[PDB]
RNA sequence: GGGUAAUUGGCGCAGUUGGUUAGCGCGCGGGUCUCAUAAUCCCGAGGUCGUGAGUUCGAUCCUCACAUUACCCA
RNA sequence: GAUGUUAGGAGGGCAAAUCCGCCGAAUUUAAGCAUAUAAUUAAGCGGAAGAAAAGAAAAUAACUAUGAUUCC
RNA sequence: ACGGACCAAGGAGUCUAGCAAAUGUGCAAGUGUAUAUGAUUCUUUAAACAUUUUACGCAUAAUUAAUGUAAUAUGUCUAUUGUAGAUUUGUGCCCCACUUUGCAUACAAUACCGGUAAGCAA
RNA sequence: CCUAUUAGCUGGUUAUUUUCGAAAGAUCUCUCAGGAUCGCUGGAGUUGAUUAAUAUAAUUUUACCAGGUAGAGAUAAUGAUUAGAGGACAGGGCCUUGACCUAUUCUCAAACUCCCAAUAGGUAAAAAGGGCGAAAUAACUCAAUUUGUAUUUCACUCAUAUUAAAUAAAAUAACUCCAAGUGGGCCAUUUUUGGUAAGCAGAACUGGCGAUGAGGGAUGCUCCUAACGCUUGGAUAAGGUGCCUAAAUAUUCGCUCAUGAGAUCCCAUAAAAGGUGUUGGUUCAUAUGAACUAGCCCUGAAAAUGGAUGGCGCUAAAGCGGA
RNA sequence: AUCCGACUGUUUAAUUAAAACAUAGCAUUGUGAAAAGCCACAACUGGUAUUAACACAAUGUGAUUUCUGCCCAGUGCUUUGAAUGUCAACUUGAUGAAAUUCAAUCAAGCGCAGGUAAACGGCGGGAGUAACUAUGACUCUCUUAAGGUAGCCAAAUGCCUC
RNA sequence: AGGGAACGGGCUUGGCAAAAUCAGCGGGGAAAGAAGACCCUGUUGAGCUUUACUCUAGUCUGGCUUUGUGAAACGACUUAAGAGGUGCUACUUUUAAAGUUGUUUUAC
RNA sequence: GCAGAUGUCCAAAGACAAGCUCAAAGAGAACAGAAAUCUCUUGUAGACUAAAAGGGGAAAAGCUUGUUUGAUUUCUAUUUUCAGAACAAGUAGAAAACGUGAAAGCGUGGCCUAUCGAUCCUUUAUAUUUGCAAAAUGACGUAAAUUACUUACUACUGUGCAUAUAGAGGUGUCUGAAAAGUUACCACAGGGAUAACUGGCUUGUGGCUGCCAAGCGCUCCUAGCGACGUAGCUUUUUGAUCCUUCGAUGUCGGCUCUUCCUAUCAUUGGGACGCAGAAGUCUCAAAGUGUCGGAUUGUUCACCCGCUAAUAGGGAACGUGA
RNA sequence: GACUCGUUCAUACUACAGUGGCCACACCAGAUCCCAUCAGAACUCUGAAGUUAAGCACUGUAAGGCUUGGCUAGUACUGAGGUGGGAGACCGCUCGGGAACACCAGGUGAUGAGUCAU
């Protein structure tokens, strides 16, 4: 028989009831896809960042442990 | 039984009356930044890099620049979520967005005005007035300025 | 659909430069009886049952997708590539 | 797709390295009287392209073009 | 080769749960159905034992190699 | 619209296989003692009890069609890096702001393993 | 006998209370009486909140966006479309017939637009952050190892004592897992397509019916009030107060006489055209003549069992419109 | 008097007794025999057949009377073929180290060429035209394998149609 | 009568309504029978038909085997020579009847 | 539902650059005309842009010319449909190598919106990637040593097959079975999710009643009519719908019998007339009484013969098959 | 007075008319070279005799257009409520929002960086 091809009644108390829900928005966005190029550059700022800072703080060890 | 990309877009991808013609130069001018806020307006002339009908007049946060596009990220509903959608347009297609720009105005007035409070060491209200219910007033008016309304007839 | 016999384009093995390559068609060629596809379905045609996979009659469309053969002259590699499919397809023909 | 033949005059037609030939269709002359008909002559990319070879439509090759048989696992 | 109411013997039928040969479907599943599946099953025919059948390598491995069959 | 004249009794999501989730329990990089054996056990007992210091399953490592290859890397018995974050430590035994530590987890970033690309390739 | 074959189909499917509580959309499907998968729902659990905050919000404010529906227009374009007015290419007999141009003019468009609402929609409104500086890092970027960019570390500090606008039984949150039912819908208001129309077919929004009783509408799945543990009082909503029937034959002011009066949304039909019935207004003519106007009433107004403002009945209403 | 069936006969046991079936008559087809025709059977073997063309088998039509027209294009059935295209297994040859891969040929069938309608079946349309009108003997034209002949009819066959 | 799933015995508003019985009757009980046989749906069937798909008995034909004993003719293969065009050599024809095989006929 | 369009087309109609400006109109020039070519003026696109339509486009996206093959290989973040799966079609990029331009740049097909396809199988390309389950096959290759089962070192190792990756061969019912009919002999599971009948709503159609007045009626709109228009009633026709019934509501007509309506055919009493009488026509109150015999047809309907005073129209589940 | 590169992209456009020139723009002289054509017209190159005639700048017009305001007009339309009116079509009321065409009036630009001349 002949049928009920489409309505959209119901359709927003159905979306309402558990609520319109957000995105979560997380703080840090994977950077798979972005800039090449700029982002290997700050692959390697923080590759530097980290080995200076790790340097200066194994010294600070050796210095205090003796 | 058509859903084609620009389906229903005859007047809202169609440009204003003697308003024709490419983007201006000094569009491309426009100095863009990651994660302020861009508006989403089609520009017909210019076919590739176009948004999608649905973004046209939305706005979004930049999270990507590239050499002539912009990719930026648009809230959507869909049923019963909000979702996420990264859009990737051109630049004639973007705009800067002015919805935050009381927001700035306001931080940096705001900014001032605390700064030379604290100077003085006195308390002030910061935020914003919503301004409600008037005061009393004492006004006078010249006799000859009242004027007597009734209701008119019929014609 | 008119195509030149040669093609001066990337080359995609053996050479990374833009050479001259002498374009053709491709063709299908026949399929041979030791194939294992081949192999299998005339073991199963064997003996009693009659026909024992479906055999295609609808035939919808009427032209084929033109696959060109890329012929590299330095490494002599071919590389396909795909074409628009059409009714009329000529390899140079006059301009 | 496999195997076969064909399309050369306007018709039909067979013919292959030192070759485009004919009957019918067309044009006049002349004629044996009125026809016939000797003969000249109109009518040929020898389907199309490429290739082989002192000497090819011709020999080889590919393309679509037609007609029986036959194969029809996405 | 026959033939023998020559002498002495054997087979035949019943019974089947397990067992050994043959013959042999379709219902069903594939959400249709034809190969496939059901199933080397049911039905049918024949043949034994307290078990039957298999069994003493024309086997496996590829290892430092194992060693009939059956069953877990 | 269909079933039901009445009463009694019977009458329908179960059993097994296999998987997962959940929760409880035991043990834990191990776990399960399979088939089987022993042993003054032999009504019960067809259950209980036991197993001379690499059987097998699952887990402990992944990835590739595959020959196969296989997880920081010996400067350090340190144990990758961030932003939030529980708990802890002190100063303004009962508030909070600064320090201190930084579980789980979330979002990222890094290395490294297998495969594929690309570059080189004795 | 295989065989208790198969059935997307019909029928049935067995104690109580309590708590939570749907869908009749959507995508794909040899799919349209089915299924899977989202959505809606329950149970379980963790992370959070428990700090009259923050997260958060079918809400608003402030700031900023996008639109081309309603309306408007035809002289703005396109498409139509009625008339004339003025003014130098063509036919015949200085003239006639026009064409054409200019300025006008009547009337229109879902697939027309110069313009353009209302409603609906989006983004933003500070602490894992912002501002301002220094110092590091990079293979990026730049003419720039000191141009910029990004990151990191140090500084200073940006309302919080009401909280970077308002309001909020906002953490009753967020997330994860497992799973049921459902996937024939229908109705009302508003909008709208097809149709002459339909208790018709198809859509949009919201609310309902389904899944739901209670008071009222006499009666009624969907109307109004209002949603539900068991009671005692009080006071109301919708609607009523002549009797049926609890409450006014209440008060106050008009209108109406019907030899088929009239009497509560949905709702249970009534029209064009008329009236020298009566009531009240408006505009013309010397308290007369006219013409209009709109209240109630009347004609228009005919159907089959006997008959229905719900019934009785009601006219100094128990009718109509008020207070 | 009309329709149907010639007649006698038979039939749907329990809704149809007939115009249906059968029938004699007519016509067609196959077959000369145990290597035949038609048919049964898993095989062996068998029925017709204790038969032999005035026979057996397979069909259609359906007494008599008078007739039984045209079409072999289509589909069937059937007849001839080393001129004949196509084809399987096999066989032969070539290549290869071999599997294989390539080629070549005297089957039947189809195709080709005929025959056959008491085989299935089929069997047309426009205009113009005769001293009134009407009609069209006649003419032109398109076209088929043939264009429905002799007959018969609003028939148990004609809608329009009472 | 109304409304209602749009034709009520029940509901609402009315009309009404007085025990028990006998005999008829065919208006109603949308009376009884009986999971509608018509229609549609089902990825449910079955009978039947074909130039539906895929097969199959039968039948026609070919190959191999059974299958023995002779003769003849023809063809093919192998081998020696001649001729043709022809780059120590490569291809076509004819000549023998020399050895091998196949076919067609025929005899027992 | 409405107006359409697609299963293509293009070595340029793709890429880049440069130059130019189009349709049309007016005026002017031998042949020469409404149209043929040339010049000038105006010319916001009224042209053109492969195709449908809608957007976009003027030192261009159009026309012409020049040079070309970016219509190339590989890979991401993603948008449309949406389950936020796939295909497909796009957008923004990155790594190569190129084209174009003086360059900035632009180019990963067509100015944008459509122009298309899973598994399995096959096919052909690519590969210093692999396998064919005890092994070998380039090759005893290169160096030494002797009469051997000598020793070291080699990216490149037989036919066939299979694999991995990439295109292609197609499923148009286009998320993708290999598929002709008939049942009037029929079966089953169901369906009022769905036809054939009543009933119900609607009333186009059918029937009936109004309003206006151009005309007809010798003159005279309205005695009686009434075109062009226009307002209603009825369910006595047929439609439209599919609301109820498919575990069954007996579906035509006639006969029989009763009742009801009035939109009255006759009979009763009136009014009007284009009413002399007669006959008749229009109309009012009125449903008390009555509305027939036959031929043909199954008929309803119809049509004739005849009587009559009149032979009116309808309803009751198309009244009425225990 | 001026020029170059821009911004706004008509208040900036269009038509007609008037005024202005020393370098400044430009018209203008020429074709050997680079270059370009049918055509030194254009483009390109080399010039400096002539001229504001034009381009350009400024102004004017009961100018068209464009633009701002008023007015159209709380009109049209519209969100929410109504057991509101009306047989309906439609039309009020309460809480709110609120156009357009036309007509009238004013206006016809402003400006960033740099440079030249006095």
């Amino acid at each position: 028989a002949k049928s009920k091809n489409h309505t959209n009644h119901n359709q927003n108390r159905k979306a309402h009831k558990n609520g319109i829900k957000k995105p979560k928005k997380h703080k840090f966005m994977s950077r798979k896809g972005l800039d090449p190029n700029f982002f290997r550059n700050q692959k390697y700022c923080l590759k530097g960042i980290q080995k200076k800072k790790k340097e200066l703080k194994l010294k600070a060890k050796q210095e205090k442990n003796n | 039984k058509s859903r084609g990309k620009r389906s229903g877009t005859r007047y809202k991808f169609s440009k204003k009356f003697r308003k024709h013609g490419e983007c201006t130069a000094n569009k491309y001018l426009e100095k863009l930044n990651y994660g302020d806020y861009v508006d989403i307006v089609c520009d017909s002339t210019q076919q590739k890099g176009m948004p999608f009908n649905y973004y046209h007049g939305k706005t979004g946060k930049i999270f990507h620049i590239t050499k002539r596009g912009v990719g930026v990220l648009v809230n959507k509903r869909v049923k019963h979520r909000i979702e996420q959608k990264k859009v990737c347009v051109r630049i004639e297609h973007v705009r800067k967005s002015r919805c935050n720009e009381d927001f700035l105005l306001r931080k940096i007035k705001n900014a001032e005005l605390i700064k030379e409070a604290k100077l003085k060491n006195e308390h002030i209200n910061i935020k914003r007035k919503t301004e409600g219910p008037k005061p009393a007033a004492m006004i006078k008016v010249p006799p000859s300025k009242i004027i007597t309304i009734e209701p008119l007839p019929f014609y | 659909v008119n195509v030149p016999k040669t093609r001066k384009t990337y080359c995609s093995n053996k050479c990374k430069k833009h050479t001259m390559h002498k374009v053709s068609q491709y063709k299908k060629g026949k399929e041979r009886l030791s194939s294992l596809g081949r192999r299998r379905y005339d073991m199963k045609q064997k003996g009693f049952g009659g026909q024992t996979k479906p055999v295609f009659k609808k035939k919808a469309k009427t032209t084929k997708k033109i696959v060109l053969k890329l012929e590299c002259t330095k490494c002599k590699k071919k590389r396909f590539q795909t074409m628009k499919r059409c009714k009329t397809f000529e390899m140079g023909a006059d301009k």
